[PDB]
C-alpha cells in the first residue's frame, strides 16, 4: 500500500456508501490516528494491510506499523495550523492561537474549531510544518462550542 | 474493513485564513479518555 508520509483520510464501507470516520498522518513508514476513529481495528492501503502497533484508549491514540513517531510540541506562545481534512471536502489549513486545557496533571494546548466528528485525526502543525498533535479529542463549553486538545503521544 | 487514502502533504501554508479563540480552561480527563469541564 501507500507509504508517502502525508495526511490521510479514514474510510469504512461498513454503512450507507463510502464513509470518512477519521484522518491521520503517515510519518517514518508509521500510520498515526486517534483511537476512536479506528478502535485499533487493522487498516487497508490499497492491497495491503496495516495492523495496529501501540495505542491508548486514555490518551486516545494509536499507532501502525511501529512505534509513535511525531515528537513535536507547540511552543506555547505562537499560531499554529489545523490541516483540517472534511468529510468529502478538500484539506485545508486554518491558523490559530491555541487556547489552554489545564488539568491536575499539568497544562496541554487546546484549539477552538469545529469540524465534522469525521475529521477527527487532523495534523495541527507549527510554523515549520512539524506536526504537534492531532485535533479531534475535547469538549463542549459553556456556550455550545466545541474545543479539541492539541493531542500528542510520546517518542 | 477500513481504508486508508492520501488527502495531501503536511505543509505550513502561507497566508492561510486566520480564526478561533484561544480559551484557557480547566479541565479533567476520565479513564474513557473523555474530557469534561470542572466548574
Ligand atoms: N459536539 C461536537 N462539535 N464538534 C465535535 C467534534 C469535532 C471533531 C471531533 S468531535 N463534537
Amino acid at each position: 500500500g501507500e507509504t508517502t508520509d502525508g495526511v490521510y483520510r479514514v474510510m469504512t464501507r461498513r454503512l450507507l456508501g463510502s464513509t470518512q470516520v477519521g484522518v491521520g498522518v503517515m510519518q517514518e513508514g508509521v500510520f498515526h490516528t486517534m483511537w476512536h476513529v479506528t478502535k485499533g481495528a487493522a487498516l487497508r492501503s490499497g492491497e495491503g494491510r496495516l495492523d495496529p502497533y501501540w495505542g491508548d484508549v486514555k490518551q486516545d491514540l494509536v499507532s501502525y506499523c511501529g512505534p509513535w513517531k511525531l515528537d513535536a510540541a507547540w511552543d506555547g506562545l505562537s499560531e499554529v495550523q489545523l490541516l483540517a481534512v472534511p468529510p468529502g471536502e478538500r484539506a485545508k489549513n486554518i491558523q490559530t492561537l491555541p487556547g489552554i486545557f489545564k488539568t491536575k496533571d499539568g497544562d496541554i494546548g487546546a484549539v477552538a474549531l469545529d469540524y465534522p466528528a469525521g475529521t477527527s485525526g487532523s495534523p495541527i502543525l507549527d510554523k515549520c510544518g512539524r506536526v504537534i498533535g492531532l485535533y479531534g479529542n475535547g469538549v463542549v463549553i459553556k456556550n455550545g462550542s466545541y474545543v479539541s486538545a492539541i493531542t500528542q503521544g510520546k517518542r | 474493513d477500513m481504508y486508508i487514502e492520501r488527502a495531501g502533504d503536511i505543509t505550513w501554508e502561507k497566508d492561510a485564513e486566520v480564526t478561533g479563540n484561544s480559551p484557557r480552561l480547566d479541565v479533567a480527563l476520565d479513564e474513557s479518555g473523555d474530557f469534561s469541564l470542572v466548574e
